[PDB]
C-alpha cells in the first residue's frame, strides 16, 4: 500500500487543522 | 485517485479529436464530458475533505452512469484476478485407507 | 389516436426519400425544416408532448419556459382554479375579478400580481441531439415523404426540370395522404370514445371542466335510484 | 403474570435438541421439524405426558423471528448519588437539621398515586467533618430503610469512601459507628431492592423513588441542602423470574385456563423452567391467511425459550437448527 | 497470494475460504494478514470499507509456515445476511515484505474475490429449461439471463465491481 | 460428457462459417446456440455437483428440443446396435422325436 | 504432467508458466524435459516446430522434486513479440518412463497448452456490455463478442489449433496494448 | 461420461464401507 | 449408473495412488 | 489514491494514540 | 479503507521525517 508525496500531504493539510503552536496555548 | 485523471484526460481528447474529424459533438454529451471533469476537479482539490464513504459510493455509483454513456467515456479496466465461479485446485490424500467415525481423513 | 406514437429519429425520412433518384440531393437540413413545416401545417395535438412545469408572477408578468408552443390551460397553484383568455384592455394599468391570462412570446400576462401559477403546455419530442423526433407511423411517415417529395418538384418544376404531369401526381397523392394523416391521428380510440360517451350522455349537464384542469370531462354521470 | 398477545401467544421451553422424533427420550426436547419443500415449520416438543406439536407455521406467512438474548431483560436496579451540595456550604452547618426525604412511588398499589415517604435524619454539630456525616446519615438512612421489620424491600443503601471510590460497603440497621471506620467518605448511595416474587401470583414489580432533599438555613436564607444525579445502575434482577411468569401464562393457552381453582378438584400442569436460571427468547410471530373473499390475518405467535450459559450456546443451537430446516434468516445472537 | 478454493456452501449455510501464500521463493517473508468481508451494501472501491461485514486476523488463531495457510467455514446465518440474496467480497492481505528481486507488478498485498450463491441460478435454468421442454420454443427471459450472467462475469473480471452491483440488484435480486 | 463439447464446437463453428459466407444469421439461431454453450459450460464446471437424476433427464430432454431446430445443432449419432424388432437366430434341435409329456423337446 | 498457472501478466510483460508432474505415484520417475514456445506463425500440426519461439532445457539445473515442477517469468520483450496481439503454444517434454498399470492415455509424455491476453479483448467487450442493460433491443455486439472467445476457447478444448489460428487471425490478431513501460513502475 | 449427484453418493459411500 | 465392482476398485486404486 | 473523512479520523486518532 | 499497521508506520515515518 504505496503513498506518494500527494496523500501526505493531504494528510499534512488535515491535522495542520487540529494542531497549533506554542503561542496559541 | 490518479484514474479519473486518466479518464478526463482521455475524454477531452476523443472529444476535440471528433472536432477535427467532423466538426459536431453532441452537446448531450459535452454534458457528460463537463460533469466528469468537474467531478475529477472537485475530487482532486480542496473539496475532498468534506467526503464520508457513503458519499464516495454514490459519487461512484453516479459516475458509472456515464461509463458506456458515449464514446469518449469507456469502462475503466482494473487489475483483477477473481470471477463468479472459482476453480477449486484443492488435492485429496487420505490416510492408508483410513476414516473416521463417521467420515474420510486426509494428511 | 388509436394507435402509438413509437418515436424514431429523424433520418428515417431520408432513409425513404432516397430512393427516389430525383430527391438525392436532400439532406438532414432540409428534412429539419420541411418536418417542422409539416408538424406545423397538420397541427396535430397528439405529436407533441404534454408538460407541466410551475413560475412564479413578479406584477401581472412571469417568464415562460423555452420550449413552449402552446398553453392547454393556466390556473393558479394554490386554488386550482384554472384562467381564461384576458379580455382585458387595461389589465396591469391603474386609474387615478375572475382571473385571466395573456401569452405572446416568452413573457405571460396574468390579472394576478404576486402569485405562483401552472401551465400545462405542449413541445416538441427532441432526440439525444437537439433535433426534432418523428412519430414512425407509416402513415405519418409516408404523407412527410409526400410533402418533401412536393416542395421539391415545385422547386424543381418552377426551374422546368420536371413535367406538369407529375408534379400534378404528386400534389394529389400528397392531398389523399395529407387527409388520411390527418383522420388517423384525430380520430378517438375506444378509450376515449368512453370520455366522448361520457362526455355526451349527461341527464344533468356538467359544463365547468374548464375550472379543473378537465379532469371530469369524461367521467360516467351516475344518477341514483328512487 | 399476565401479558398482552397478538391473539394468541403459545410458549416452548427448548431443553434439548435431538434432530428427530425418534430421539425425544426426557421432558422439554425440542425438534424443529420441516418438510424438503420449506413450506411448512413445527416443532415436535416432548412435553412430560408424551409428544405435542405446535401450530404449523406457514413459512410465507411469517412476520418477524427475532431472538433476544438474556441481557436485554434485565431490570437495571437505578441508584443515586446523594452528596452534599457545595454552593451552600462544604461542610455541614453545625446547627441545622439536615433531613432527607425519598418520596416512593409505586407502593402497594401500581399507580403513581400510591405513594409511599421515608426519612433520614441527622442533626449536624460544630466540628463534624462531611466524612463523619456520610457516617452518621447513612446509618440514619438504614435505620428507617434497611430495617427487619418494615413491610416490603423498599431501597439498599450503601457508603462510598474516596479511596476506593469503586466498591459499596453495605450500611444497614445493625451497622454501628465503629464499623463502618474510614474518614474519606463522599456519597451515599441510594439502589433499587428486587421486590419479593411469587410464581403466577404475583409479578415482578418495583418501587421507583426520588431522593429529595429538605431546606436548611445559611446567612438567613432557606437553601435546598444536597443535590441527586441518577448514576449508572450496577445492579440487574436475572431474567429467571419473567420467564417462570411467562410459562405459567403461555401454559394456558394450550392446556387448561384455570390454575388452582378449586383444590381438591385441579389438573396439575407440570412446569419446565427454572426460575432460577437465565434464559432467552425465539418469538416467530406469524399469521393464517385462507383463500377465498374473506382472506386475512388471524395473528399468531410462537415463543421458544432456551437456557442462557453466558455465550448463548444452547440458544444458537436451536436458531442454527430452525435455519437449516425451515430456511428462515433468524439472526443467530 | 492467491485463493484455493472461494465457494459458498452447497448445503447453503458455510462460505467457504481457502487462502493460501503463493509458492515462489520471494514470498518467504510474506504472510498472510486478515479477512476482511464485504457485501454489495458496504463495497467501497478503495479497499474494504469501514463498518465490515466480518473481520479475521490471523494471529489469534494460532500460537510460521502454518500463518502461511489459512481455511476459514462461516456460518453464514451467524453474519445475519440471506446466503441467496447476498454477493460477498472477500479481501486478504499479506503484512511482509517480498525480496529485492521480485517481477515488477507481481508485489501487491491485497486481492479480492467475488462469491454469490448458484443454486437460485441452477433453479432458474431449470425452469427454463422445462419451459423449454414445451413447444421447444425458447423463452426470452432465458436468453436475458444468460446475457446478463455474462455481463456480471465482464464487470468482475474487469473490476468494475459498482456496475456488476447494479446488474446483480437489478436484475437478480428484484 | 465429451459429446455437449464437440456438439458446441461444431456449432459455433457452422455458425462462423455462415456468418463467413453470409453475413446474417437468425438471431432466433443465435438464441439456440446461446443456451447450448451456457448449458455445455454449466454441466462441465463447479455446478453440476448439484444435478441430480431427474435434473438430468429433463435437461436432455430440453436439449434434444435443440437437435433438428438448425443447422448448426444436429442430431448427435451415439453406437448403437439395437432395433424396435430384433433377431431370432435361435436353431432348433429335436432330440430322439421325442415329445414331452405335452410340450416338445430340445437339446 | 498437468498445468498449475498459464498465464500473461495483466500488465503486458511477463508470459508466466508453471509446470508440475503429476503427485500419483505412477508417474514418480517421470521428469520434465524441456519446454517450448511457438506462436500462430510457428505452428505445426504435429509436436513443435523447427523454428520455435524460445527453447529451455530443463536438465541444465539442478538435477529431484526440482525436476519434477518448473516454472518460468519470461518478458515478452526478449521474445521480439507483441503480448497482446499473438498466442502462444506451450510444449513440455517429459523423460523418463510411467511404471506399469498405468491406465493408458495417462502416460502421455507430450502436453500442450494456450495463451492468450483476454485484457484487450474485454476492453472491446466493454464497448457492447451495455447493450444488455437496453431492452426491446439484441445485444448483438455483446453477443458477437462473446461468440468470439468462445470460439477459441472451444476449438482449443477439442484439439482444433488449426482452425483456433484461423479465428485468432480473422478476430484479434489486430488487438493494440499498452506496451509496459521499461523503467518499473515503483509501488508495494 | 457424466455423473449425477446419486453417483457420487453411491462412491462415497461404498469407499466407507470398505473403510 | 451401476458402478460394477471393478469400477469402484478402480476408484480405490486411483484415489490410494497418491495416498 | 483518495482519501474520505474516516480515514482522516482513524489516521489522526492512531497519532494521538501513540504520542 | 483498512489501514494496516505498518501503513502506519510510513505515515509517521513521513510525518516525523520534517522533523
Amino acid at each position: 500500500m504505496f503513498f506518494t508525496q500527494e496523500d501526505y500531504r493531504k494528510i499534512e493539510k488535515w491535522l495542520l487543522a487540529n494542531s497549533r503552536k506554542d503561542t496559541d496555548f | 485517485m490518479d484514474k479519473m485523471l486518466e479518464i478526463s484526460e482521455e475524454a477531452i481528447t476523443r472529444y476535440f479529436t471528433t472536432l477535427s474529424q467532423f466538426g459536431y459533438k453532441k452537446y448531450s454529451d459535452v454534458d457528460k464530458i463537463i460533469v466528469l471533469f468537474f467531478m475529477e476537479e472537485m475530487l482532486a482539490g480542496e473539496m475532498s475533505y468534506y467526503v464520508t464513504q457513503d458519499d464516495y459510493r454514490n459519487i461512484v455509483n453516479a459516475l458509472y452512469c456515464l461509463a458506456g454513456s458515449t464514446c469518449m467515456i469507456d469502462f475503466p479496466m482494473f487489475e483483477s484476478y477473481d470471477t463468479l465461479v472459482h476453480s477449486n485446485n484443492r488435492t485429496f490424500v487420505p490416510r492408508i485407507t483410513e476414516d473416521s467415525i463417521l467420515r474420510s481423513t486426509e494428511d | 389516436m388509436v394507435n402509438n406514437i413509437n418515436w424514431v429519429k429523424l433520418p428515417v425520412i431520408l432513409d425513404r426519400l432516397l430512393r427516389h433518384p430525383l430527391l438525392t440531393d436532400l439532406n438532414l437540413e432540409t428534412a429539419i425544416q420541411y418536418t417542422l413545416d409539416f408538424i406545423s401545417a397538420m397541427g396535430l395535438p397528439n405529436v407533441y408532448v404534454d408538460k407541466i412545469e410551475t413560475i412564479d408572477i413578479k406584477e401581472y408578468r412571469g417568464e415562460l419556459p423555452c420550449d413552449l408552443i402552446s398553453i392547454n390551460q393556466v390556473r393558479l397553484h394554490k386554488n386550482g382554479i384554472a384562467l381564461r383568455a384576458m379580455t382585458d384592455n387595461f389589465n396591469a394599468y391603474p386609474t387615478h375579478g375572475e382571473p385571466s391570462f395573456k401569452t405572446q412570446g416568452r413573457v405571460i400576462f396574468t390579472s394576478i400580481k404576486h402569485e405562483k401559477v401552472d401551465i400545462s403546455y405542449k413541445a416538441i419530442m427532441l432526440d439525444d441531439e437537439g433535433l426534432p423526433l418523428i412519430p414512425d407511423n407509416p402513415i405519418f411517415l409516408k404523407t412527410l415523404e409526400l410533402y418533401i417529395k412536393k416542395e421539391w418538384f415545385t422547386i424543381l418544376f418552377d426551374m422546368g426540370k420536371i413535367s406538369p404531369a407529375v408534379l400534378n401526381n404528386t400534389q394529389q397523392e400528397y392531398a389523399f395522404k395529407a387527409g388520411q394523416c390527418n383522420n388517423e391521428f384525430v380520430i378517438p380510440s375506444v378509450s376515449e370514445m368512453e370520455a366522448i360517451t361520457n362526455m355526451w350522455n349527461q341527464l344533468i349537464p356538467r359544463v365547468t371542466e374548464f375550472r379543473r384542469g378537465f379532469k371530469n370531462l369524461g367521467d360516467k354521470e351516475y344518477i341514483r335510484v328512487h | 403474570m399476565v401479558i398482552s398477545i397478538n391473539q394468541v401467544r403459545q410458549l416452548y421451553v427448548a431443553k434439548a435438541l435431538k434432530a428427530n422424533t425418534a430421539a425425544l427420550t426426557t421432558a422439554g426436547d425440542i425438534v424443529p421439524k420441516a418438510d424438503t419443500a420449506k413450506t411448512t415449520l413445527y416443532f415436535q416438543s416432548m412435553s412430560p405426558a408424551g409428544i405435542v406439536a405446535s401450530d404449523k407455521i406457514n413459512l410465507k406467512h411469517v412476520l418477524y423471528a427475532k431472538a433476544t438474548p438474556s441481557e436485554a431483560l434485565a431490570h437495571k436496579l437505578v441508584r443515586y448519588s446523594v452528596t452534599l451540595d457545595a454552593d451552600v456550604s462544604a461542610t455541614p452547618v453545625a446547627g441545622q437539621n439536615y433531613i432527607l426525604r425519598l418520596a416512593f412511588r409505586q407502593y402497594i398499589g401500581l399507580s403513581e398515586e400510591d405513594q409511599y415517604f421515608k426519612y433520614g435524619e441527622v442533626i449536624a454539630r460544630s466540628g463534624m467533618t462531611a466524612s463523619d456525616f456520610y457516617k452518621k446519615m447513612a446509618i440514619s438512612l438504614a435505620k428507617n430503610l434497611e430495617n427487619k421489620t418494615e413491610s416490603t424491600p423498599l431501597v439498599n443503601i450503601y457508603l462510598i469512601s474516596a479511596a476506593a471510590a469503586s466498591t459499596d460497603v453495605p450500611v444497614t440497621s445493625a451497622t454501628k459507628e465503629s464499623d463502618l471506620t474510614a474518614t474519606d467518605y463522599n456519597q451515599i448511595i441510594i439502589e433499587e431492592t428486587e421486590q419479593p416474587w411469587v410464581l403466577g401470583m404475583m409479578p415482578q414489580a418495583f418501587i421507583p423513588f426520588t431522593p429529595q432533599f429538605l431546606t436548611i438555613t445559611v446567612d438567613g436564607e432557606d437553601r435546598l441542602w444536597g443535590v441527586a444525579t441518577v448514576v449508572t445502575p450496577t445492579k440487574t434482577v436475572p431474567d429467571g423470574h419473567l420467564i417462570a411468569d411467562l410459562e405459567y401464562f403461555c401454559m394456558g393457552a394450550r392446556g387448561d385456563i384455570y390454575r388452582g381453582m378449586g383444590y381438591p378438584n385441579i389438573i396439575k400442569t407440570t412446569y419446565l423452567v427454572d426460575p432460577g436460571a437465565v434464559y432467552d427468547v425465539l418469538d416467530i410471530h406469524y399469521f393464517y391467511t385462507g383463500s377465498n373473499e374473506s382472506v386475512q390475518k388471524s395473528e399468531k405467535t410462537i415463543t421458544l425459550v432456551a437456557v442462557d450459559d453466558g455465550s448463548h450456546t444452547a440458544m444458537n443451537a436451536l436458531i442454527g437448527a430452525i435455519n437449516t430446516a425451515s430456511g428462515l434468516t433468524i439472526a443467530t445472537l | 497470494m492467491h485463493f484455493n478454493e472461494l465457494r459458498i456452501s452447497q448445503d447453503n449455510r458455510f462460505l467457504i475460504i481457502d487462502v493460501s501464500v503463493d509458492n515462489q521463493d520471494y514470498f518467504e517473508d510474506v504472510l498472510l494478514d486478515s479477512i476482511v468481508i464485504d457485501t454489495q451494501d458496504t463495497f467501497v472501491m478503495n479497499g474494504p470499507s469501514d463498518n465490515p461485514l466480518y473481520i479475521y486476523n490471523v494471529e489469534d488463531a494460532y500460537d510460521t509456515q502454518q500463518m502461511k495457510n489459512v481455511r476459514l467455514e462461516l456460518n453464514i446465518q451467524d453474519l445475519k445476511v440471506s446466503p441467496c440474496s447476498t454477493m460477498f467480497f472477500v479481501y486478504v492481505k499479506s503484512k511482509g515484505t517480498p525480496s529485492t528481486d521480485t517481477p515488477c507488478g507481481f508485489d501487491k498485498d491485497q486481492i479480492l474475490g467475488t462469491v454469490i450463491n448458484l443454486q437460485p441460478i441452477y433453479k432458474q435454468t431449470l425452469k427454463y429449461l422445462k419451459e423449454v421442454e414445451c413447444d421447444c420454443n425458447i423463452p426470452k427471459g432465458f436468453i436475458d439471463m444468460i446475457l446478463k450472467l455474462k455481463a456480471i462475469e465482464l464487470c468482475v473480471r474487469t473490476g468494475n465491481y459498482p456496475q456488476a452491483i447494479k446488474y446483480w440488484n437489478k436484475f437478480f435480486i428484484k
